[PDB]
């Protein structure tokens, strides 16, 4: 009974973010008022959240659901490749789309001047050979003896130079990087917004009210990414040197996993579908 | 002075023998009819006389 | 509007001489070239052909690799390399300037030429008469046949006439069998079939005199025919 | 005092012929039915807003302007572009085609109509004439010969120029308001002006004096279209509706409204039967109405903005439209 | 197959048109375009450089493109539209025209229709997310006017000092008050005629700032 609930849920939350991610794909390819660099970033996003639907979810399903693998060391492989790649591109998506924001916030002259799409081109280029560089070394070294010692098992690697590359590479200098950025935006924004009485009133309302709106968006920002992956990398770069005493539960394990995938999920929903150009798409279209 | 314009320009009152509105339209759907089967867009044309098909 | 080539001479044998033509007084990047060779004592026949922004390129199989055709948009001139002359390349080469689109008058404007003297599914056009003794003020008429129907599917029938006085250049009369060439006496009229097409003068003229030239213009290897040579 | 009385009478002259309203004369036509209108050709270039489109004599070419300092010449068959003109000024508000398709002029918020002669030895759109002498922005030009050309303006005047001197021959400067659309009757010989004063008058080209005037519009009158036979045509204001005016008559005989319509009208035209009206809405929709039973016969929508311009074919078989998303469309 | 020679060459010049007009689009995508009304609009553009008269001028790497729409006596409800998306709306109104009242027996004040337009301007459909760039012109003969006849006779209601500072402070809380939707779009105020190119450089500041809130406003951040 158990089982079956599992992949009720499982098949649900996977059904929901394909249609999510094609949705927002859509969004864009139909309606090219909304081609813009951000609106480029943000369909790339959603691009690799598909992909991370489609092609490693089911699979990750498969895993979980039986509690075993069965598909062959060659699927493992394969699986574990395409998994960490494309949520590595997903996570320096958001985080170039954080740097895009910056520039033009920042930098108006280069915004009108020197902002184009192939700027998002390149950007995602980049992003998508950071994932690369990440997923690559398991298949062209590494996968020691003792990973995937377990037939039924697709453990992912635990080598301790790897994992704490991958690791950094995929998470924590992207975090710092988003931290910064978003830092810097954050003193731009105040700095805009603090830049007869009764109307002085007014206007102090309002900038309270920008104050707070800008505090709301960043909290988001920087809780959604973190409740969605911090714990994932953490469990990640402790267990590796935590084997002899960490008694690694299931179900912590499982969840943490599961709210690694969900930010795939809730990628777009931070990024497209919540924009005021995408949901007036969205309206119109429907 | 602008009513010496005025008066002008309102001379032309009663220069124009006029017609009632029965025979302006009389000849409106006579002329339809006439030419229904010239036009294409009424007339939807075959598609192998289309030069936009 | 004006076209002058250069380049011309004698070249022996196995060399390499490359033909200049300037343009001045029209826009040559708009207008597409076209190279057209006359050998001596002979009819006209298409070498090669360059776009405009030289997208698209394309040479006549007798001289296809050997001789290329580039353009210099900036410079408002064209070139045409030559490589490997045989004593068949031994012909006067004439720029020609031509712009497509609807309405369009292609091949309008032709250049003096530059001599230059060496040593397969084609449509081929034929015209009835190589020459026709004629007297001032009286109808001429001139036919010519295709070996394939000239009437494309979008309903244009791509039929092109000249006019090449004795001493001067050909001179556009008729580009698609129906429409008559800017700056030409209303006396010339175009009519035919889906293949056989005719030339007729209702009143014929001193100055009408000379070699008249049917082309096709269905697919790139176009065909010039021997030509009518009217003599009055 | 100030001619009081004239006023009255000429509305009691025109009330008196008054007999049978145009819908009663059309009870027994049958309806035309929904009428399939499907894009077939898309037009894409000119990036900013299209604000005039004009069909060429040959049914095939049509010329079209943008605010980007652009008008382009369109192959409507196979929508090859075949010219585009870079315009001095970029605020080109109108565009038309010669009849002779060899002269194509437009205009915009400056005060000339430059005519530009794509005839040419060189091969090249060139200024052919300035027509230099408004007071304000022109609203149409529109060609009656290779030489004549007839001009509106924002000045409130009409002004008849000759090509080749540069100067205007006849000027019309009945309008109160501004004019905003220019239409030519089939024989050339004369022509109607819609204007700001919700009104449109009819001048006559040779001899230069207003013939007859309409006011049957609440608001502003943006185009006019004159009805294939000649003897009527429409007109298109903010009123969110467009009127029939005869000109034999002297009287409105239907008008072409909905209530779900609240929004004016940028465009009008006629097909070449004259029994469908196209008429171009602000709601980024054209609607096809009955010019008999003044129905709505079909709808356009085709485009994402406001529909600035339209027109049908000498041939009456396609008919173009553009709209402020940039974009014209040739449907059939 | 389906097509040609002619309909292939065609083509590509149909294709290049269309590279070209891209390309001119790209261009002018770059330029930020300003709407230029009012009122010393002269000594404005002297000091920034019978239709539409178009002014470009380069300031500290950006291209400003200015649109003066002057002389255009026609109705503007026709033609206001087309200048949608530009960046700013630069309004010029002199200080010193509180004492004019446009000549038909006194119909009018020019200081109360300068603030009409204003307010027609900045009420209007077209430009409800439209920052506008206010110049406060003729400061000097505005105070050698004050310092003699009061500002009073064009505010009845006015009662305070005559000095220029506060009738300055007040003329411009006048002007910025006709902002019905102050949230949406500010009003960047200055004062000139006894300025040097740093007029110039107020504009710029105010485009700066207007880009930086529009691309917050994208974002969320604003
Ligand atoms: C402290 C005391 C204790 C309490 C504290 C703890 C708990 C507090 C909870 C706080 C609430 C968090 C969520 C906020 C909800 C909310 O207020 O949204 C409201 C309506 O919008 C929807 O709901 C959107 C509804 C539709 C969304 C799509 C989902 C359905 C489809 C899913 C995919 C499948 C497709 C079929 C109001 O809208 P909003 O103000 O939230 O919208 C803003 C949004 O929040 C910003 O993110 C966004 O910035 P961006 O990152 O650049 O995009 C802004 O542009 C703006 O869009
Ligand atoms: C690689 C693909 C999965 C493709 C994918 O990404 N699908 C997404 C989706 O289905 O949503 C899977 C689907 C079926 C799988 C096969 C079978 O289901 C099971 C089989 C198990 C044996 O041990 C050998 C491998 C073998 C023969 C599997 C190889 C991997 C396959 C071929
Ligand atoms: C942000 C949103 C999308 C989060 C969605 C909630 C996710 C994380 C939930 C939905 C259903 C949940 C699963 C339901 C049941 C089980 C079986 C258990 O033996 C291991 C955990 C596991 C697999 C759960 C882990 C977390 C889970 C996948
Ligand atoms: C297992 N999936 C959720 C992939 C998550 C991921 C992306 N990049 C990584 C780098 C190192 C690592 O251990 C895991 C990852």
């Amino acid at each position: 009974s158990y089982q079956v609930i599992t992949s009720l849920l499982l098949g649900t939350l996977i059904f929901c973010a394909v249609l999510g991610n094609a949705c927002v794909v859509a969004a864009i390819a139909l309606e090219r008022s909304l081609q813009n660099v951000a609106n480029y970033l943000i369909g790339s996003l959603a691009v690799t959240d598909l992909m991370v639907s489609v092609l490693v979810l089911p699979m990750a399903a498969l895993y979980q659901v039986l509690n075993k693998w069965t598909l062959g060391q060659v699927t493992c492989d394969l699986f574990i490749a395409l998994d960490v790649l494309c949520c590595t591109s997903s996570i320096w998506h958001l985080c170039a789309i954080a740097l895009d924001r910056y520039w033009a916030i920042t930098d108006p002259i280069d915004y009108v001047n020197k902002r184009t799409p192939r700027r998002a081109a390149a950007l995602i280029s980049l992003t998508w050979l950071i994932g690369f560089l990440i997923s690559i070394p398991p298949m062209l070294g590494w996968r020691t003896p003792e990973d995937r010692s377990d037939p039924d098992a697709c453990t992912i690697s635990k080598d301790h130079g790897y994992t704490i590359y991958s690791t950094f590479g995929a998470f924590y200098i992207p975090l710092l990087l988003m931290l910064v950025l978003y830092g810097r935006i954050f003193r731009a924004a105040r700095f805009r917004i603090r830049k007869n009485e009764r109307n002085a009133e007014a206007k102090r309302k309002m900038a309270l009210a920008r104050e707070r709106k800008t505090v709301k968006t960043l909290g988001i920002i920087m809780g959604t990414f973190i409740l969605c992956w911090l714990p994932f990398f953490i469990v990640a770069l402790v267990l590796p040197f935590c084997e002899s005493s960490c008694h690694m539960p299931t179900l912590l394990g499982a969840i943490i996993n599961w709210l690694g995938y969900s930010n795939s999920l809730l990628n777009p929903v931070i990024y497209a579908y919540f924009n005021k150009d995408f949901q007036n798409a969205f309206k119109k279209i429907i | 002075a602008q009513a010496r314009k005025l008066v002008e320009q309102l001379k032309m009152e009663a220069n124009i023998d006029r017609i009632k509105v029965s025979k302006a339209a009389a000849d409106l759907m006579a002329y339809c009819e006439a030419h229904a089967k010239e036009d294409p867009l009424l007339t939807p044309v075959p598609a192998s006389e289309n030069p936009f098909r | 509007v004006q076209l002058v080539e250069s380049g011309g001479g004698l070249v022996q044998p196995g060399g390499s001489r490359k033909l200049s033509c300037s343009a001045s007084g029209f826009a040559f990047s708009s207008f597409g070239m076209h190279w057209v060779r006359q050998a001596p004592e002979k009819g006209l026949e298409w070498v090669a052909y360059i776009s405009s922004g030289s997208g698209t390129i394309y040479y006549a199989d007798t001289v296809k690799g050997r001789f290329t055709i580039s353009r210099d948009d900036p410079k408002n001139t064209l070139f045409l390399q030559m490589t490997s002359l045989r004593s068949e390349d031994t012909a006067m080469y004439y720029c020609v300037r031509s712009i497509y689109y609807y309405g369009s008058s292609p091949f309008d404007f032709w250049g003096q030429g530059t001599t230059l003297t060496v040593s397969s599914a084609d449509i081929v056009m034929t015209q009835a008469t190589s020459s026709v003794p004629v007297t001032p003020g009286e109808s001429v008429s001139i036919s010519c046949r295709s070996s394939k129907s000239l009437l494309h599917s979008n309903g244009n029938t791509y039929l092109y006439w000249f006019l090449q006085r004795p001493g001067q250049s050909p001179q556009l009369l008729i580009y698609r069998m129906s429409n008559l060439a800017s700056g030409v006496p209303d006396r010339f009229s175009g009519s035919g079939s889906g293949t056989a097409f005719t030339l007729t003068i209702s009143r014929l003229e001193a100055e009408d005199v000379g070699v008249y030239y049917c082309m096709q213009h269905l697919e790139y290897p176009l065909t010039f025919g021997a030509g009518t040579k009217l003599e009055l | 005092q100030e001619a009081e009385q004239l006023k009255n009478q000429i509305r009691d002259a025109r009330k008196a012929c008054a007999d049978a309203t145009l819908s009663q004369i059309t009870n027994n036509i049958d309806p035309v039915g929904r009428i399939q209108m499907r894009t077939r050709r898309t037009l894409r270039g000119h990036l900013a807003k299209i604000y005039a489109m004009h069909w060429g004599t040959d049914s095939r070419l049509l010329v079209s302007a943008s605010q980007d300092g652009k008008l382009i010449i369109w192959d409507s068959y196979t929508t090859n572009k075949v010219h585009a003109i870079p315009l001095r000024s970029s605020w080109v508000m109108t565009c038309a085609y010669a009849p002779s398709g060899n002269y194509v002029a437009c205009g915009g918020l400056d005060n000339i109509c430059s005519i530009y002669n794509l005839k040419t030895r060189e091969g090249n759109v060139r200024v052919s004439r300035e027509l230099a002498g408004h007071t304000g922005y022109l609203s149409c030009c529109r060609f009656l010969d290779d030489n004549q050309i007839v001009t509106s303006s924002g000045d409130t005047t009409c002004a008849l120029w000759d090509i080749e001197t540069g100067q205007q021959t006849t000027t019309f400067t009945g309008h109160t308001g501004d004019v905003m659309s220019l239409s030519l009757a089939p024989d050339t010989r004369l022509f109607v002006s819609g204007a700001c004063d919700a009104s449109a008058k009819l001048w006559d080209v040779r001899e230069g004096m207003c013939r007859q005037t309409f006011t049957g519009h609440e608001s502003d009158i943006n185009a006019i279209c004159f009805f294939p036979n000649g003897n009527a045509f429409a007109t298109g204001s903010d009123d969110a509706t467009c009127r029939l005016f005869d000109l034999r008559a002297d009287q409105e005989l239907m008008t072409y409204s909905h209530d779900n319509i609240i929004c004016g009208i940028t465009s009008v035209s006629f097909s070449k039967s004259g029994r469908l009206l196209l008429a171009g809405y602000d709601d980024f929709n054209c609607n096809v109405w009955d010019a008999l039973k003044a129905d709505r016969a079909g709808v356009l929508a085709g485009h994402d903005n406001r529909v600035s311009c339209l027109g049908v074919t000498d041939d009456g078989m396609a008919v173009a439209t553009g709209s402020w998303d940039s974009f014209l469309k040739i449907w059939n | 197959c389906t097509l040609s020679a002619e309909d292939k060459a065609a083509v590509e010049r149909s294709k290049m048109i269309d590279r070209n007009l891209r390309e001119d689009g790209e261009k002018a995508a770059r330029e930020v375009k300003l709407l230029l009304l009012g009122s010393g609009k002269n000594t404005i553009v002297k000091q920034m450089k019978t239709g539409i008269v178009e002014t470009h001028f380069t300031f500290k790497d950006l291209h400003f493109k200015m649109f003066d729409v002057g002389a255009q006596r026609s109705e503007r409800k026709k033609w206001i539209h087309c200048f949608e998306g530009v960046t700013a709306i630069i309004f010029c109104v002199a200080l010193s025209d509180y004492d004019l009242v446009l000549a038909d027996e006194a119909e009018m004040n020019r200081m109360h229709a300068s603030m009409k337009l204003f307010d027609s301007i900045c009420n209007n459909k077209w430009f409800t997310d439209t920052s506008i760039i206010l110049f406060l012109n003729k400061k000097d003969l505005f105070e050698e006017k004050i310092k003699k006849s009061p500002l009073t006779i064009c505010y009845p209601e006015y009662a305070g000092s005559n000095t220029y500072e506060e009738a300055a402070a007040y003329i411009q809380c006048q002007f910025e008050d006709l902002n019905k939707r102050k949230d949406t779009k500010e009003i960047y105020t200055h004062f000139t005629c006894s300025t040097d190119t740093k007029n110039v450089q107020f504009v710029f500041d105010a485009v700066t700032d207007v880009i930086i809130k529009n691309n917050l406003k994208d974002c969320g951040l604003f």
